[PDB]
């Protein structure tokens, strides 16, 4: 990276403005007599000592234990942006009641407790307890800071230059910021993009973490350089309670965090807009997750399609290369679902166009990957070349609807292309009606999409992105909005997906910039890495930061997009990206050819194996982002989300889990002959998947790897469904039959669930048409049942086999199920191991049935 | 009285079962042998018997997976992917 191209805290005159403001009294205090209570919210003045500025907070308990601080100017000059089209509702309210009083302070209990808030006059504070133990204070090292609005137009305050960028500041220092202690909280992750660790770092006496969205060419591991996305999200874990802080400012925002009887304190720094914050107050993890996904929504869910592998580079050069890539997967007997079309598709980058020459005949390409059964995704970028010729430069410019500078020109991006303006919600609606089947020509229902340098990625702009100082819809400056310029990228194209079939089909976008409420619209990925052993094990870091915060539906790109990674490094890539949320491989422009059939056998095996895994996992997968789409919990999830009272998994970053089954500790060192793998739970046991080995917990196993190996682990008191019979792509196994793989608790007891609809439609939520079953085992009974009464499916799927790990030789295995007489079954049994196969149950998975082990 | 049928051995000698589980849509060989009509084995081949022109043998996970493997179209006779004869 060029870190001379990218702002320091020093560099960005409000960074170094807020930041200079150090630990102390606030000038801040509440004027008590101007106090307002009401059912929805408490509202009071502030004022700072030195400047008489008054402000109003507006102070909100809220459903789910949470609160609301909103702190605004009382009159401003023009009015401060508040971020639109977030949060997915008016988040229900709960009442504040004053239970005590001073000259100095306020105590307000929620509801009927146990939560209170204490409000201090002088200096201005707030205190969050729950009952006597506090949780949260707001200000309590004193530096809130609200720079009002003074009359438009000391270094920087006003116009900045930025290398050769002028940014105009026409309504000069307007930042916003304030911090938050957490007593008792040691470790916080969040605030994703940064390649980074999981447990977030001190910033004290280096930079703090930077939230803007921006293109970093060669971006490098373990530092706090902004990336291409934002969530302004932090949790902060402990033995005893899980908080989440929700910033919700579109605006440049640094973040600093601070350790000190523990305690971490956290301070945030936006450009402009109001100050806007939830407190999300657990107490568990799962209770942070759902506070979250109530104010942001949830995970949408995938079509089952882009849950299979990915095969992309920059890029396959036309129809005949696509279609032998096709073909190669099939004469070696590997499974995809995608191929991938990069810039080079289209017309000269005219997006939306295709290349004459290259791409003559797009509905016949779109065709043969359909008799195939699978897809294809068709790169669509938010730059607009000026170019008369082009249609959809002619219309946009025509409707006025590009990002304008100041003068109310058309801004131009030199290299030109034009913006369109996406926070108007007109230019949305014109965007997604743009992929109409007759508006997108050559495009068809198993064509999907990816935007790219969404940011907005500006190659002659300041840090490769937008002037601050452009302008957009309602007035707005580009400093006001950056942040979530991209996610409304990605809204209005998964929008348009949704239109083109009459809103049946579910649509599928990767993004790569992105907000809270992204996991709205589909996937994101980690951006331009490099082939290196370090982007690899970063990928778990840089995925789980993106998990905690609700974004479930990540991944890197497999091998690195930048260099030639070795074969034993794309080898180990692929069984890492084997199980990780998003999977896709792809390369830069100027690496070899890396399609897995061009490596030599024993890497061609290793390759295949894990692509197997894969596929044979898409039930549990698929079940995993339903749980997501319904709860808003992640599907990849950190050792400390699983095991909270663990303080040895709080860091752990070598390793994950899957929901609450699968553990995974990849191999991620050239030349490893075996893996450390932690092993927690008190009274857990762990079947590796591949031997059937039991192990108890808590332990470190080093456990032997070859170059085919995938560490992974079943826990007891988990049931897995898979598809065994592995075939070429999604589509073709998607009505197969499941084979349940049972890991016994040491109680012997499991249970899991399974969730099946059509694979790619809206019907589960418009029709009900879908299956939801909770399997259960105890005692010696393994019982079917509906996790869901309402979801119905015509379905031919069954279940071919059980798979009982820690069981004992039965004498007899009898199946009952309404509508059929009782049924025998065979079975096989390797006393070594104490795995019991069940022979062919036959039964429908949609109906309800037991199958009883008698020991006779 | 009544003399009856011998079971059907593997070809590989791993089991011998009823010839009603040959066929049956679950894999009871090793070798894949007891199905060589159905996807239900890891290693079974499926033979295109494609009369009148060359016979191909395909992977049993090609079997009624909605693609025409077999030019004469025997792969997929319950997928609900009709396939066409083009042998010629
Ligand atoms: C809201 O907060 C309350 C209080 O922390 C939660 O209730 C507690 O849940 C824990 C388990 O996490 C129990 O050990 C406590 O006994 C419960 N306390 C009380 C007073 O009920 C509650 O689950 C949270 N609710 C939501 C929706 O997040
Ligand atoms: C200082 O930088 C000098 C070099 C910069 C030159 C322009 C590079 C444009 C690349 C755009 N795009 C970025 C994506 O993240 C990739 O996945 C994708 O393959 C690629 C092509 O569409
Ligand atoms: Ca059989
Ligand atoms: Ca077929």
């Amino acid at each position: 990276v060029d870190r001379s191209n990218f702002k320091t805290c020093d560099e960005s005159s409000f960074c170094k403005r807020q930041r200079s403001i150090r630990p102390g009294l606030s000038p801040y205090r509440a004027l008590l007599d101007t106090l307002q209570l009401g059912p929805d919210a408490l509202t009071v003045h502030l004022i700072h000592e030195v400047t008489k500025v008054l402000l109003v907070l507006e102070l909100q308990g809220l459903q789910k234990n949470m609160t609301r601080i909103r702190i605004d100017e009382l009159e401003p000059r023009r009015p401060r942006y508040r971020v639109p089209d977030v949060l997915v509702a008016d988040p229900p309210t709960a009442r504040l009641s004053v239970s005590g009083r001073d000259d100095n302070s306020v105590e307000l209990t929620v509801a009927e407790g146990p939560y209170k808030i204490i409000l201090t006059a002088q200096p201005f504070r707030l205190d969050l307890l729950e009952d006597r133990s506090l949780l949260l204070s707001v200000n309590a090292r004193g530096l809130m800071a609200f720079e009002h609005q003074r009359a438009p137009r000391e270094p920087g305050a006003w116009e900045e230059t930025f290398k050769t960028h002028s940014d105009s500041k026409p309504y000069g220092p307007t930042s916003v910021g304030l911090d938050f202690s957490l007593p008792g909280m040691e470790h916080v992750y969040g605030i994703p993009e940064h390649a980074d660790s999981l447990r977030l770092k001190v910033t004290e006496g280096g930079e703090p973490y930077r939230l803007y969205n921006l293109d970093v060419f060669q971006y490098e591991l373990n530092n706090p350089m902004a990336l291409y996305g934002s969530v302004p999200v932090l949790l902060a874990h402990s033995f005893h309670r899980d908080l989440g802080i929700f910033w919700l400012n579109a605006a440049e925002t640094w973040v600093d965090i601070s350790s000190n009887t523990p305690q971490t304190d956290i301070r945030w720094m936006s450009e402009s807009g109001i100050i806007d914050v939830f407190l999300m107050l657990g107490p568990s993890v799962f209770d942070v997750f759902r506070q979250y996904a109530s104010l942001t929504g949830t995970q949408a869910l995938p079509p089952l399609f882009s849950l299979g592998y990915h095969q992309s580079r920059w890029n396959y050069r036309d129809e005949a290369d696509v279609l032998e890539v096709d073909q190669g997967f099939d004469d070696h007997n590997m499974p995809c679902d995608v191929i991938w079309l990069d810039i080079e598709h289209a017309d000269g980058k005219r997006y939306f166009t295709w290349d004459p020459t290259r791409f003559p005949q797009p509905l016949n390409m779109l065709e043969h990957l359909a008799s195939k059964r699978r897809k294809l995704v068709a790169i669509v970028d938010p730059h607009i070349k000026v170019d008369s010729g082009y249609r959809v430069h002619e219309e946009l410019r025509n409707h006025g609807l590009y990002v304008k500078t100041r003068d109310g020109s058309d801004y131009e991006g030199w290299c030109s292309a034009s913006y369109p303006d996406f926070t108007n919600p007109r230019m949305r609606a014109w965007w997604s009606n743009m992929f109409s089947f007759d508006n997108y020509e050559g495009s068809a229902p198993n064509l999907y999409v990816w935007n790219d340098m969404n940011e907005p990625s500006v190659f002659n702009g300041p840090e490769v992105t937008m002037l601050k100082d452009a302008v957009h819809y309602g007035g707005w400056e580009h400093r006001d909005i950056h942040n979530i310029y991209g996610l409304y990228v990605h809204m209005a194209t998964a929008d348009g997906l949704i239109q083109r079939s009459g809103g049946i089909e579910r649509p599928f976008v990767l993004s790569r910039a992105f907000f809270s409420g992204s996991q709205r619209f589909g996937a994101v990925w980690t951006g331009d890495n490099t082939a290196e052993w370090d982007h690899l094990k970063i990928s778990i870091p840089m995925c789980l930061s993106l998990a905690l915060v609700g974004l479930s539906f990540c991944g890197a790109d497999v091998g690195g997009f930048f260099k030639n990674p070795e074969p034993e490094l794309l080898v180990r890539w692929y069984q890492m990206g084997a199980y990780q949320p998003f999977f896709r491989a792809h390369a830069h422009l100027d690496t070899g050819r890396r399609e897995p059939w061009l490596l030599a056998s024993q890497y061609q095996d290793a390759i295949r194996d894990a692509l197997f895994q894969r596929y044979s996992l898409l039930p549990f997968w698929y079940t995993l982002f339903y749980q997501a789409h319904k709860e808003g919990f992640p599907v990849m999830r950190p050792l400390w989300v699983q095991y909270p009272e663990d303080m040895s998994t709080f860091s752990i970053e070598d390793q994950f889990m899957l929901g609450d089954a699968l553990l995974i500790h990849p191999v991620s060192d050239a030349g490893a002959h075996g893996v450390q793998v932690y092993l927690p739970g008190q009274e857990e046991v762990w079947y590796d998947i591949q031997s059937y080995q039991k192990h108890h917990g808590p332990q470190t196993l080093y456990l032997p790897v070859t170059l085919s190996s995938i560490p992974v682990f079943q826990r007891g008191g988990t049931i897995v469904p898979r598809w065994m019979r592995v075939r070429r792509s999604s589509d073709c196994m998607k009505d197969d039959p499941i084979t349940l793989f049972v890991a016994l608790s040491p109680q012997g007891t499991a249970q899991g669930e399974l969730f099946l609809d059509d694979g790619h439609t809206f019907n589960y939520q418009t029709r009900h048409e879908f299956l939801l079953r909770r399997f259960s085992f105890s005692g010696s009974t393994l019982v079917s049942s509906s996790a869901d009464p309402k979801g119905h499916l015509e379905t031919p799927i069954w279940i071919e086999r059980v798979v009982i790990m820690g069981a004992g030789k039965p004498a007899a295995v009898v199946l009952q199920t309404k509508g059929s007489p009782e049924s025998r079954l065979s079975f096989q049994h390797d006393p070594e191991t104490s795995v019991l196969i069940l022979r062919k149950p036959g039964v429908s998975v949609a109906s309800d049935w037991s199958i009883h082990l008698r020991a006779s | 009285f009544y003399e009856e049928s011998k079971p059907f051995t593997c070809l590989d000698g791993t089991a011998t079962i009823p010839f009603d589980q040959v066929n049956d849509d679950y894999c009871d060989c090793k070798d894949g042998s007891d199905e060589p009509g159905t996807a239900a084995c890891p290693n079974g081949s499926f033979h295109c018997t494609n009369t009148g022109y060359k016979p191909l043998y395909i992977l049993s996970s090609r079997v009624n997976d909605g693609v025409c493997d077999c030019c004469d179209g025997t792969d997929e006779y319950n997928s609900g992917t009709v396939c066409e004869n083009t042998c010629r």
